[PDB]
């Protein structure tokens, strides 16, 4: 149950999730794997900024779909 | 036609529009108007500012640009944790990133100088501030977030003598082997120089004016008489150098160098924090005050002459919102009472990239509140100032475009533009 995380600069990882995962948790799964601080992470799907207190189901995040990332005070 | 908008002899392309729309996307901007129209117009307004800046010879010294870039990179490393992540995220070396960032930093600083010139003489009176706010709804009073004042004492960790000696030993050995034909300068720089950006070019800096080099390096480099002699060991803020001349070409010199950095260990960081904790203990004992300790003992150039009081670059005052603080200080201050002195902690200062050790005192904390004219004047005044500045710049844009060559792609003719009432649709 995996999705792609992508920024605007050639960087993309694959991240293991569940549709029941909250957004602040995927942001934790990224800090776990790559070390970025989640209070600074911004996630975007279908052009909407992902509210922390919601789930991938709530945004209809499908599998092998791409989530966009930027980081506050770095690139957004 | 890929051209959207011409300003003078500069074109805004559809690809430029797409990039700006994606930037707005990642920033999560919300648009009251049509972004198809709003964004190209914003790109054209930017070109008007740059255009006027050419006419008015508004220039930004390269020094100030590099300082802003270095400041941002350091903030970036703080946000990303490590330099190595930052490099992965942009998928570029720190020096490639510095290069890319300089254009945007220069242009940003040019526009800001252009705007200050255009609308810097705007003033507001207290009566005007009161009026602006009296004349608005109840739910639209500005909230002033919690703001702290913070005093700091900093000390660099001490490098053990044996480590400085080890660096000097290697530099004399590199010097010896190159002089004797046993090793070439470029190979030793590739292998050993810790200036990453020049090392991969066999130590070559590229051409540089005297003021663009740290002074200890400039002194030594312009005294070099030929392309064979290796300079004496010279210490700079970056570490220890040996320098060889490549070419004097005009007023600027190209050199190659090998930079060695003495190592800071956990042992020296611990010892520095212990000296600072001892200083803190004397202040808690009232042997001397925090003000006196900062003025006598702190190595923080920016604050040591004013009792260690930190200055907020955001609002020009001593008042910080918690997010305007260096992240290591914010985290310590958050747990602190007024008047407390922190345990000593290691941080990376954002102005130079160097690990330093610090203690901070919480001078004051003012909890969040609705603003009042009596006690939050500066806060309310800045709001009103910024609105009057904005109104002046909008009026200026309308005058400037009437005196500038402009052409708009006719696929945008249905747009309601802010600043152009009857634009010419040729290009």
């Amino acid at each position: 149950m995996q999705v792609f995380i992508k920024n605007r600069y050639g960087w993309t990882i694959t991240l293991e999730v569940s549709p029941t995962d909250t957004v602040e948790n995927v942001k934790q799964k990224i800090q776990d794997k790559e070390g970025f601080p989640p209070d600074k992470i911004r996630l975007i799907y279908g052009g909407k900024q992902m509210e922390d207190g919601r789930t991938l189901a709530d945004y209809n995040v499908q599998k092998d779909s791409t989530i966009l990332i930027c980081i506050r005070d770095v690139d957004c | 036609m890929e051209v959207v908008w011409v300003i003078g002899d500069e074109a805004i392309l559809k690809s430029d529009v797409e990039e700006a729309r994606l930037a707005a996307l990642y920033e999560g901007r919300k648009f009251d108007g049509d972004p198809y129209c709003v964004i190209p117009e914003e790109l054209a307004v930017q070109k008007l500012y740059m255009h006027q800046a050419v006419l008015d010879s508004i220039e930004v010294p390269e020094a100030e640009v590099i300082q802003r870039v270095d400041y941002q990179i350091n903030n970036y490393i703080q946000a990303m944790g490590t330099r190595e992540k930052l490099e992965e995220y942009f998928n570029k070396t720190s020096t490639q990133i510095r290069e890319a960032m300089r254009e945007n930093a220069r242009d940003g600083l040019i526009v800001q100088r252009m705007q200050q010139k255009l609308v810097g003489d705007i003033k507001v009176t207290p009566a005007e501030v009161r009026r602006y706010f009296k004349e608005l709804p109840q739910d639209s009073i500005p909230y002033v977030p919690t703001q702290v004042e913070v005093q700091i004492i900093t000390q660099q960790p001490k490098i053990p003598v044996a480590e400085i000696e080890d660096v000097k030993r290697r530099l004399r050995e590199y010097t010896d082997r190159i002089n004797k034909g046993e090793s070439d300068f470029s190979t030793l720089a590739l292998l050993y120089s810790e200036d990453r950006g020049s090392a991969i070019k066999g130590g070559e800096t590229g051409f540089m004016g005297k003021g663009q080099m740290v002074p200890e390096y400039a002194n030594v480099a312009f005294n070099l008489q030929d392309t064979k002699k290796i300079s004496k060991i010279v210490e700079s803020e970056y570490g220890f150098h040996i320098i060889q001349l490549i070419e004097k070409r005009g007023d600027r010199i190209n050199t190659r160098h090998i930079l060695l950095k003495p190592k800071v260990s956990d042992k020296e960081l611990d010892e520095a924090n212990a000296r600072l904790d001892s200083i803190a203990n004397d202040i808690r004992s009232d042997k001397f005050t925090f003000d006196q300790a900062a003025s006598a003992l702190s190595q923080d150039k920016d604050t040591r002459n004013n009792h260690g009081l930190m200055q907020n670059p955001q609002n020009q005052t001593a008042k910080f919102e918690m997010q305007d603080l260096p992240q290591e200080i914010a985290k310590v201050v958050d747990k602190m009472n007024i008047g407390e002195i922190s345990k000593a902690f290691t941080m990376v200062n954002p102005k130079d990239g160097k690990e330093v050790c610090a203690i901070v005192k919480l001078k004051s904390r003012i909890n969040g509140h609705k603003a009042t004219i009596t006690d939050d004047y500066q806060n309310l005044k800045e709001i009103v100032l910024d609105k009057r500045r904005e109104e002046a710049l909008q009026k200026w844009i309308v005058e400037k475009q009437k005196h500038t060559y402009v052409r708009i792609n006719p696929a945008w003719q249905r747009c309601d533009f802010k600043y152009w009432s009857h634009p010419q649709f040729e290009k």
